């Protein structure tokens, strides 16, 4: 997953082992919609000014 | 052979050249064992040389 990612730079990343392959890792994702914030406020200028 | 008795000249045609060093100095032990496998590796990359 990470090598996939070609977005801004070149990321390289060493063939791991033929063993090491199963080792397991947690690593968590946020997944909740972030364009709920951004909507028209009546206090929006309070935002701007701080 | 005519001017010197042995010297680091030689005649052999490239294969999967490496853009330039530092790419060969970190890409891994025993992966680049193959690339010398399959014949002839050309770095491209100018060098100090006496």
């Amino acid at each position: 997953r990470i090598t996939e990612m070609v977005n801004d730079r070149r990321i390289m990343i060493q063939k791991l082992t033929l063993a090491e392959k199963p080792q397991v890792m947690r690593h968590v994702t946020t997944e909740i919609n972030n364009d709920l914030f951004f909507k028209m406020s009546p206090v929006a200028q309070l935002y701007i000014y701080h | 052979n005519r001017f010197f008795h042995l010297h680091p000249i030689v005649t052999n045609q490239p294969s999967n050249t490496i853009k330039n060093a530092q790419l060969w100095n970190e890409m891994r032990l025993e992966q680049q064992v193959e690339h010398i496998k399959a014949g002839p590796v050309r770095i491209i990359g100018p060098f100090h040389v006496t």
